[PDB]
């Protein structure tokens, strides 16, 4: 017997919390619009996929060799200039942390070549790395918590819908890098967070 | 997840394994309470105290060589989990290579 | 890493005050109508171009190795038969001047052949040379500031957008030219003005 | 930019470089302040008081050699920036060829 990922639906009702990014950008948004997110899934020989166009960041974040496809993703602005990105799959069938990589590029103010390339370890653990690369100058700091503990309490959920989220310390991942001379900064200040849930898919 | 006893020193180890075998020299080694405030910070093996709170301010020491905090006379009200950072400083960019989470109950 | 230009969308929401173009004229304009202006943009092998029809004029205004593309523009029509253009491209990526070729023609009433080509220098660090050439005697004066240090109040930004202007004297340059036996007079009174943005672009 | 000193008489240079070289007998050069009122003007080296404002009529001297405006007995109002505007004169049409902004102080 294999656990296997369940077939493509239209709407997916089941959603597991798998990743927690607050890319910082240098340029001003002031606060979440409704309905500008936009996100494209892909599962093409058991890698993930999602592209996320929105608030002038393009974010092509795969992961390599899972039994998971990104299902949902919800977006929001925080303050000082912050952008956390909430994405969901459908459910973990494995204990295994797994390879991530993240390409982030500017659409709006800083356009430009690939500024940064490395792979970030896991903060906690050490079992995995990202393939970080940066299409622009416009990117502060990342922060990504792969399988998070806690959700953040300004995003509601749908009605009709069922979330899960981790709830072992084990399991979550922590990789982040800053390109200014501050001590962390990604997090950002959750006072007055509004999240919207992207469109496609 | 490590706890320290009462009221009279706790110790917050990091416990980096340090598996590349890099130097203190080069690496941004610092503390934070669970409100996210900065406990004591090292930038190249000098301890920085501007980005540290004032409600810590002056009643923390670090030890290099066992890559502990020292928390001395602790109070009721810190009864939080604390996490300690350990950033890679690079001139392309400064990576995060460790963190870890211990508890502190007095 | 090199900056580039960001790609070409629908709608720019993050706008460059680049120019402040107040060309007078000799026949009357009695007042800002709305929906008057049409712009068209270009950016064709790094060079940046603007034609502006409206308030019987035609402005056909080009910058030269750039990597700014003009996406929007405000037109208005203050007292004494003034016309000032405000202009918007994406964003400053350099910290040079750069070299400007304006070409005034009349659509309305003193329409007719070239009647001025010279080149308008820099009145402050004298760095780079504006190509004017006039197609009408309709013209009264030209003033052309370069990244100017404050945007006219009069102007009201959308709620939407993003604006974003020059805060150093070293960057600013003044081109000017009269026709007729008045100091300056290229300058609004700035009283009573009212803008309207450009329809296309 | 350039600022002056106290109540005894103001110098607003505009330090033409004149890299063309050409002479002050076509050339047109004048002086302005931050609200837009002509101090002085010279057309073709003869004064003309025409467009001067009243308030600073018969109170302000011109000097060629130097290149420079003097601003007798100053007043407590006058503390705003003075930007002096050099045109070229041409049949063809005025080019404006120089222009610097300086500031007074009292």
């Amino acid at each position: 017997y294999k656990n296997t990922i369940c077939p493509p639906r239209q709407d997916y009702r089941y959603w597991y919390f798998v990743a927690e990014l607050t890319i910082g950008v240098n340029y001003d948004i002031n606060s979440t619009i409704i309905g500008e997110c936009h996100m494209s899934e892909s599962y093409i020989d058991r890698n993930a996929n999602i592209v996320l166009t929105g608030y002038g960041l393009k974010i092509n974040m795969t992961i390599m060799d899972t039994d998971q496809r990104f299902v949902a993703a919800a977006e929001g602005v925080g303050k000082d200039n912050k952008l956390s990105v909430l994405l969901f799959t459908t459910q973990r069938l494995d204990k295994v942390h797994h390879n991530i990589s993240v390409t982030i590029t500017c659409m709006e103010m800083n356009c430009g070549t690939t500024k940064y390339n490395s792979d970030l370890p896991e903060s906690i653990h050490k079992s995995s790395s990202c393939d970080i690369t940066i299409n622009g100058s416009c990117v502060t700091c990342v922060n990504l918590e792969t399988d998070p503990t806690k959700i953040n309490p300004h995003y509601l959920h749908p009605k009709n819908k069922y979330l899960y989220h981790n709830s072992e310390y084990s399991m979550r991942g922590s990789y982040g890098v800053t390109f200014i001379d501050e001590l962390n900064q990604c997090l950002l200040d959750i006072k007055e967070l509004s999240y919207d849930i992207c469109y496609r898919e | 997840k490590i706890q320290a006893y009462f009221n009279e020193t706790a110790d917050l180890p990091c416990q980096f394994a340090n598996s590349q075998n890099q130097s203190l020299s080069e690496l941004v080694v610092f503390w934070q309470d669970q409100e996210n405030l900065v406990l004591n910070e090292v930038y190249l093996g000098k301890e920085k105290f501007d980005s540290v709170h004032s409600k810590y301010m002056g009643r923390t020491s670090f030890d290099s060589d066992s890559w502990t905090l020292r928390l001395h006379n602790l109070q009721i009200k810190d009864k939080g989990l604390y996490q300690c950072i350990i950033h890679h400083k690079k001139p392309t960019g400064m990576i995060r290579i460790h963190q870890m989470n211990s508890e502190l109950s007095v």
